[PDB]
């Protein structure tokens, strides 16, 4: 056939007489040609089933992978999952090559719970060189999938294993992304690995050196997970001051250092003796450059910390002190 | 200097024959478009069988309209489509 | 496709009002990465900025002798008495027996004999010598220095169209004689 309604001729005589060519021109021609028209021959030559229209019609005019795998869910095409799974089109991707061995490890779920989860997991994983948090993520996401088999320990088996194992190499090898990018990605992968905090426990006291070498270049989102773990790991002097630089060192604008500065304070309080020397000094040096961050958050630590010190000589010199430098 | 401020931009020639018809930008410029036909011998190459030759009509902002040969015209500006 | 109108949307912005608002737009809102294609951080920064000039320029789209001088003489009485374009005094002399030379379009003579029937009607326009006459050049002399002046301001106007004419032909016979006559192709 070289026409169109050949395709609804062949149908109708099939049809009283009751073809990937169809599925050619379901994957026809790109923008608004016809989408449609191929669609509605193969879907009425009586009507049967598409069955593929849907994915075929979908991938014409990524997401055509989803497009294609509604057609047909749970099992209907049981068999053609094969095909469904499917969103090569050879080409650079970001997030879909990672999302695709992830949707073909739920199939696997959904198939067996192991026949090519951790195949499409490894498969994966073999890929070229980090630089990337897509990689990363497929693999952390398979370690996710550990996590949630209820396995505790070859769970943590997974997770220690290829969430360590980026630790050789996690991102910085190539690409127009100049940033390393593997700071907050392998801060993920050590919250997967242990220390989680909200669901595990079974973390050591070098959980906090854990996460620290687990960022590897700066924890600016998880300043507060680390000082959390740190106090908790070992609730001491190296927490503390771990916590304080971890807001002060890590990003200027202090949406870092305001935290920084109330954990160094109430942290050389109740773990390194309250109304001390250390607490107020310790105050000064962190909030010595402190601008107005919010408002003005430079005096709120130490005008009142030189009150709590109990002395009325030292509380009035600091209240001086600040009150120069309240509204600036 | 015609030839010494002669940018070569490289764009095309989209016109129709069969009576020669192109679309071309709009220079902003009195110049309209000047046609000839000649012989197919001049060249950086010069492959053989130069019998052949070359009805052109070029102008300033549009790649001309040449091709094989084997007043009469005008240029619509405000429209820009050479006839 | 959240990129895809992120890119567009800066491209409109900055069809719009551009780079500068760029770098404005960058330096409010370069905490966070909404603003990521706008600056080095995202991958829309080419897609992006040239995006802009794409829907700036007009390529994007919003996003979604004695006796032969008698007979002329007598030629142009028959068509100044001709009364309609198929009816006349002369359609019956063509060919009614006698030779008819002077209706020849293509005889030279045809455009003497369109000279005189144009004197036939500057003679019969009423204003021309039907029934009224105006004496305002028979007796006027400044009406006269009026129409010399205004031959004289007819001529500046021709004497410059002739100089424009002429310089605008050499213009471009120049650029004839200078255009490409090394790249010939065909498409």
């Amino acid at each position: 056939v070289m026409t169109v309604r050949d395709f609804t001729q062949v149908f109708d005589s099939y049809a009283q007489f009751e073809m990937e060519t169809a599925s050619e021109l379901g994957r026809e021609e790109e923008d608004d040609v016809d989408l449609e028209l191929r669609l509605a021959r193969f879907e009425q030559l009586i009507s049967r089933r598409p069955l593929l229209l849907n994915s075929v019609l979908l991938r014409q005019n990524e997401w055509h992978k989803r497009v294609a795998l509604h057609q047909g869910r749970p099992r209907e095409i049981i068999n053609t999952y094969t095909e469904a799974v499917q969103t090569v089109d050879p080409f650079k991707a970001t997030g879909k090559p990672h999302t695709l061995w992830v949707a073909f490890a739920k199939f696997y779920e959904d198939n067996g719970q192991l026949d090519d989860a951790r195949v499409i997991l490894e498969k994966a994983t073999k890929v070229n060189f980090k630089q990337v948090d897509d990689l990363a993520s497929v693999w952390c996401q398979c370690g996710e999938l550990e996590l949630r088999h209820e396995n505790y320990d070859e769970a943590l088996r997974l997770l220690r294993k290829a969430t360590a194992l980026p630790a050789r190499r996690a991102e910085y090898f190539d690409g127009s992304e100049p940033v390393q990018n593997r700071v907050y990605k392998s801060l993920k992968v050590w919250s997967m690995l242990a220390d989680l905090e909200e669901s595990l426990g079974t973390f050591q006291s070098t959980k906090a050196v854990y996460d620290r070498i687990l960022d590897l270049r700066i924890a600016t989102p998880q300043i507060v997970i680390n000082y959390a773990m740190f106090l908790e790991e070992h609730k001491y002097f190296e927490e503390s001051f771990k916590a304080y630089e971890r807001g002060i060192s890590l990003f200027k604008w202090p949406n870092v250092s305001d935290i920084w500065s109330t954990y160094l304070t109430k942290f050389i309080a109740r773990y390194g003796g309250r109304k001390l020397e250390r607490a107020r000094d310790l105050f000064e040096q962190a909030l010595d450059g402190c601008p107005p961050k919010y408002a003005k958050t430079l005096y709120l630590l130490y005008a009142q910390l030189e009150e709590e010190w109990g002395l009325a000589r030292h509380a009035m010199a600091v209240y001086e002190r600040a009150t120069r430098a309240v509204e600036p | 200097e015609v030839k010494k401020f002669v940018k070569i931009g490289r764009p095309g020639y989209k016109v129709t024959k069969q009576l020669f018809q192109i679309d071309y930008p709009e220079i902003a410029e009195g110049i309209m478009p000047r046609h000839r036909f000649m012989s197919a011998y001049e060249q950086r190459i010069e492959p053989p069988d130069r019998r052949w030759q070359y009805l052109l009509m070029a102008a300033e902002p549009y790649e001309t309209i040449a091709f094989k040969v084997p007043f009469w015209t005008h240029w619509n500006r405000e429209t820009k489509q050479f006839f | 496709p959240e990129v895809r109108n992120i890119v567009d949307k800066t491209a409109s912005f900055v069809a719009r009002n551009g780079p500068e608002f760029e770098a404005r737009i960058r330096q409010n809102e370069i905490n966070n990465p909404k603003f990521n294609f706008l600056n080095p951080n995202d991958p829309y920064h080419a897609y992006y900025r040239h995006k802009v000039s794409e829907f700036k320029e007009g390529k994007a789209q919003e996003p979604s002798s004695a006796f032969d001088l008698d007979v002329v003489k007598l030629t142009a009485q028959f068509v100044a008495r001709n009364g309609r374009q198929f009816l006349t005094q002369l359609m019956q002399k063509e060919q009614r027996n006698y030779q008819f030379d002077f209706l020849r379009p293509q005889h030279s003579l045809f455009n003497y004999f369109t000279k005189l029937v144009e004197q036939y009607t500057k003679i019969l326009i009423p204003p021309k010598g039907l029934f009224s006459k105006l004496k305002k050049e028979a007796e006027n002399p400044r009406e006269v220095l009026d129409q010399v002046c205004y031959r004289v301001e007819w001529a500046k106007f021709q004497e410059r169209e002739r100089k424009k004419e002429e310089e605008e032909k050499e213009k471009e016979r120049v650029a004839y004689a200078q255009i490409d006559w090394h790249d010939f192709v065909v498409v």
